[PDB]
């Protein structure tokens, strides 16, 4: 089942720039010294990324149904894995097929089936005091599955989930795209210490999945967690607490875009064209 | 064995949709019955030998 | 059709075939040993008379 979730505090939406991020690899060739172009779905550089967090101090819990504008470019900063998953769809209401990708602590799982969501979905990690121990007590997504097409789980990992106090030290990068009923995906997994907002720095991310899903997608929520615990007093609606973690939002665009490989395959700069002058100069040189 | 015999639009490559709403033919919604001027889009084939 | 010798060369496990500035393969795995080759033609160039 599901509860709505009350113990809420709204804000202005808060707003970040993306500067150089959102490059992905554009195919699986081994290209090494060269500079190559190419135009394709991409976060134009210097970008105004949209930015919610969950953070307890209020407790502002955010996490409404975002457009999916033919991509979206999803960046957490997170320190206890509070983000663990993601929903795609259209109506999300069981009249149409959804995607739902979803890490419950044991295995990542991907489903493409006819869901009956919640208006809130959620999932409950729950903290004990006969052993200091949190573990994941709730699954609250969807009330219901049915006509239920694709289906994929991994296999079983054991994970941290606790919550841990201090400075955000993962950031885990996520291009998602929907391409002729193919639903690409594309990581990069990298450790920071950063606090604030998006690192300074540059990082190209890798092909991940290729999932054939075949599915009309125009809108997408994020899944986030909830601690649970003695501390928090009240009934499942209000006894609850965020933990301190992000994720910022960018929609892809068609550019035209340089890229720069090194001896051993990797990218290591990129050019996004038509941002400035100078950049339009790299470009055409 | 069925086909979707109408739809809004058409399909982009490799795309399912087996959703079974019913296709508002008119100008006036019908508010998930049939009747007159709304159809139920999936008809079936009759496959005689 | 040309020459195949060893190499060394990074790849990357989702990657089979390596390309130059050419475009033409210069890099492949080999499918039973996962060794990487490199092939070059076999008309070394110029020869004059
Ligand atoms: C939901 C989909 C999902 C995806 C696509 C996923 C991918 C993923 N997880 C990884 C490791 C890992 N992934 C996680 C956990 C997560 N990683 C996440 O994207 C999320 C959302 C969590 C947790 C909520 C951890 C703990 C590791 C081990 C490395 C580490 O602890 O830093 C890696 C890199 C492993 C390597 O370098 O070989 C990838 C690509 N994990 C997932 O759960
Ligand atoms: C994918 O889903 C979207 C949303 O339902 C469809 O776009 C809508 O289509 C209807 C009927 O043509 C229009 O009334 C809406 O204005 C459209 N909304 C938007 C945001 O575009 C879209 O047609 C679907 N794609 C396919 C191939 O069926
Ligand atoms: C509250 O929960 C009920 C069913 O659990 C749901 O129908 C309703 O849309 C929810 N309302 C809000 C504001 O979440
Ligand atoms: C986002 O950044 C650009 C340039 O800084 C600015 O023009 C734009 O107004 C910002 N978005 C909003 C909603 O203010
Ligand atoms: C959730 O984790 C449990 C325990 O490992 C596992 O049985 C289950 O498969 C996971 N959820 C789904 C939908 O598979
Ligand atoms: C969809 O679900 C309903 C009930 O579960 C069922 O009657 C119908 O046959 C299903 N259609 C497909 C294509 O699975
Ligand atoms: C490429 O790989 C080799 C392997 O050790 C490494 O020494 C070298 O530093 C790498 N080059 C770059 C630019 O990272």
């Amino acid at each position: 089942q599901c509860v709505n979730l009350t113990t809420r505090t709204q804000l202005p939406p808060a707003y970040t720039n993306s500067f150089t991020r959102g490059v992905y690899y554009p195919d699986k060739v081994f290209r090494s010294s060269v500079l190559h172009s190419t135009q394709d779905l991409f976060l134009p550089f210097f970008s105004n990324v949209t930015w919610f967090h969950a953070i307890h101090v209020t407790k502002r819990f955010d996490n409404p149904v975002l457009p999916f504008n033919d991509g979206v470019y999803f960046a957490s900063t997170e320190k206890s894995n509070i983000i663990r998953g993601w929903i795609f769809g259209t109506t999300l209401d069981s009249k149409t097929q959804s995607l739902l990708i979803v890490n419950n602590a044991t295995n990542v799982v991907i489903k493409v089936c006819e869901f009956q969501f919640c208006n809130d979905p959620f999932l409950g990690v729950y903290y004990h005091k006969n052993n200091k121990s949190w573990m994941e007590s709730e699954f609250r997504v969807y009330s219901s599955a049915n006509n239920c097409t694709f289906e994929y789980v991994s296999q079983p990992f054991l994970m941290d989930l606790e919550g841990k106090q201090g400075n955000f030290k993962n950031l885990r990068e996520f291009v998602f795209k929907n391409i002729d009923g193919y639903f690409k995906i594309y990581s990069k997994h990298t450790p920071i210490n950063l606090v604030r907002d998006l690192p300074q720095g540059f990082s190209a991310l890798e092909p991940l999945v290729d999932l054939p899903i075949g599915i009309n997608i125009t809108r997408f929520q994020t899944l986030l967690a909830l601690h649970r615990s003695y501390l928090t007093p009240g009934d499942s609606s209000s006894g609850w607490t965020a933990g301190a973690a992000a994720y910022y939002v960018g929609y892809l665009q068609p550019r035209t875009f340089l890229l720069k490989y090194n001896e051993n395959g990797t990218i290591t700069d990129a050019v996004d064209c038509a941002l400035d002058p100078l950049s339009e100069t790299k470009c055409t040189l | 064995y069925l086909y979707r015999l109408f739809r809004k639009s058409n399909l982009k490559p490799f795309e399912r949709d087996i959703s079974t709403e019913i296709y508002q033919a008119g100008s006036t919604p019908c508010n998930g019955v049939e009747g007159f001027n709304c159809y139920f889009p999936l008809q079936s084939y009759g496959f005689q030998p | 059709t040309g020459v195949l010798t060893e190499s060394n060369k990074k790849f990357l496990p989702f990657q089979q075939f390596g390309r130059d500035i050419a475009d033409t393969t210069d890099a492949v795995r080999d499918p039973q040993t996962l060794e990487i080759l490199d092939i070059t033609p076999c008309s070394f160039g110029g020869v004059s008379v």
